């Protein structure tokens, strides 16, 4: 198993991770700041899917300190992950385009 | 075409349910929703469900008492509506409609009278209305017939067939020890009667019942 | 559930005149309203769909404006096969949900 | 006709397919939860493209368990699909530079 | 912080008919909103959640409806053992809070 597969494999993985603890502690993050809507853990789950993918939708977001930077690590890890995806797709691409060739 | 068709009547007895059928026609997509939509007599539009047939998912005003269940058949584009348990609140004209899944109704069918009731069905008594020995007559001349002693509503009057509906009131029927009565009135030129046929087509769903009258001068 | 209120719910107009029936919903819906005719024991019947669009079949006489909450059902020139109980039904938020109706009466 | 270049068709059609049969979906699941707005085809379809695309209107997102699950097939596969162009791109990049420099 | 008015606060009702409880809340709140059942001297019960959902254990007798800020708790048929204050609490935005409570009467 090459690398680039192994790294979007664990990528995947790291990225549920990332979504479920999000989810966790939007959660607790969000409860004690009046207003907040981020406070229950099925929905949190759905946002932290929402983040992860910046589809923005709108409907749910954190207004504390805490949530925030929560939501910013959430962004990232679903960001990279994709980006990670089409790394791995382009050495593949790059690789059979080689064979191809014959080199 | 008639789109969508449904039985004219149902009478059910308190307590007791019905199956009221919707067949639909003309063109079916595997997308099309199929409504129903109960109007109490006098009153306004109240939405009670939704069926997708392709794929049998209903959905219910969750709003009101829990009466209906829907169901479909798509070998026979034919959707159903079960109300059980019914009472007198029960009693309504039930429409069913089909939507496109773009949020209006198209296409509504004619509707189900339905009457919850303990009392016998009745076919209707169809009488001649022709004017008395004495009466002068105009440039027109009023004919009518009288149906008498049915029960549940409805009944629908025509006179000749169809082919005549200019000067035609049907009368809201009264109900006196569980049957109804209503009369229906029908002008036409005095020169024309008798000498050209007049007659009252009465059908009454709920009995399956069509009769005619014809009317001609006391003799 | 979104509620459409309709006010007044009988509209007195002399042959000919132009009449306005009102539609108000609790909340924003768009365009998401139609509107229904319905004469005396007959069924419903679809005028206009999406607050203005016409329906193949429907005289011209009819149109519809508003968005948002405000919404008209329109006759010009009023005439008695208009005589009838109309009717706005929203699409906007599951679920459909009718107006009490207006009748129109000459 | 190279791999890349066949990839990235076969995830545009993909894409397309994606995206009716998550219209279709969506309305299936949406219709019966109030306040539910993503219940009628035509917008549905809209819906799952600015999904796809992520492009974050807020206009128009599910309520229900099942139409969040098909929100975010949708958005998979839009992000994926768009990820796989660019990744098509980059082979013919590269390719086209090995050429350049006589390799 | 979303208030929950219950009006009217006392019901009064004929046994086996339906009853109806108010919930309003000051903002839109989705589905948001349960219901609990106290009668005397007991502690709050769980009826429906969500607005619509049942509870295993509660009678079918009882259902819920509403979205957005209109929330009503019904029960079919009422009887003695209905007799209670019927509370509706929300779990949209913190904190959580409660309506004032409706006493259901025969």
């Amino acid at each position: 198993s090459a690398l680039h597969w192994r790294a979007a494999g664990a990528a995947t993985v790291l990225l549920v991770i990332v979504l479920l603890a999000g989810s966790y502690l939007a959660v607790l993050a969000e409860r004690g700041a009046p207003g907040a809507q981020l406070i229950t853990y099925p929905r949190a789950l759905w946002w932290s899917v929402e983040t992860a993918t910046t589809v923005g939708y709108g409907d749910l977001y954190p207004v504390t300190l805490w949530g925030r930077c929560v939501a910013v690590v959430v962004m990232v890890a679903g960001i990279t992950s994709f980006g990670l995806v089409t790394a791995a797709l382009a050495t593949w691409f790059v690789g059979r385009e080689q064979e191809r060739r014959g080199h | 075409q008639v789109q969508l068709q449904q039985p004219g009547a149902e009478l059910v007895k308190p307590g007791a349910s019905v199956k009221l059928s919707c067949k639909a026609s003309g063109y079916t997509f595997t997308s099309d929703w199929i409504h129903w939509v109960k109007q109490r007599p006098g009153h306004g539009l109240e939405w009670i469900g939704e069926i997708i047939p392709s794929y049998g998912r209903a959905n219910y005003n969750e709003k009101i008492q829990k009466k209906a269940t829907l169901t479909a058949d798509k070998s026979s584009s034919t959707a159903f509506m079960q109300l059980s348990s019914l009472t007198s609140e029960d009693s309504a004209v039930y429409y069913c409609a089909r939507e496109r899944g773009d949020g209006y109704f198209a296409v509504w069918g004619a509707g189900t009278t339905v009457t919850v009731s303990s009392a016998k069905t009745t076919p209707p008594s169809v009488y001649p209305l022709a004017p008395g020995s004495a009466a002068q007559t105009n440039s027109m001349v009023t004919l009518g017939c009288l149906v008498k002693g049915y029960f549940p509503e409805p009944v629908t009057v025509t006179w000749n067939s169809g082919s005549l509906s200019s000067g035609v009131h049907t009368f809201p029927a009264v109900l006196q020890s569980d049957l109804y009565t209503l009369s229906s009135s029908v002008t036409v030129p005095s020169s024309s009667w008798p000498s050209e046929t007049v007659t009252c087509n009465v059908a009454h769903p709920a009995s399956s019942t069509k009769v005619d009258k014809k009317i001609v001068p006391r003799d | 559930d979104i509620l459409l209120t309709q006010s007044p719910a009988i509209l007195s107009v002399s042959p000919g005149e132009r009449v306005s029936f009102s539609c108000r919903a609790s909340q924003s819906i768009g365009t998401d309203i139609h509107w229904y005719q319905q004469r005396t024991n007959g069924s419903p019947r679809l005028l206009i769909k999406y607050a203005s669009e016409s329906i193949s079949g429907i005289p011209s006489r009819f149109s519809g404006s508003g968005s948002g909450t405000d919404f008209t059902l329109s006759i010009n020139s009023v005439e008695s096969e208009d005589i009838a109980n109309y009717y706005c039904q929203q699409s906007n938020r599951w679920p459909f949900t009718f107006g009490s109706g207006t009748k129109l009466e000459i």
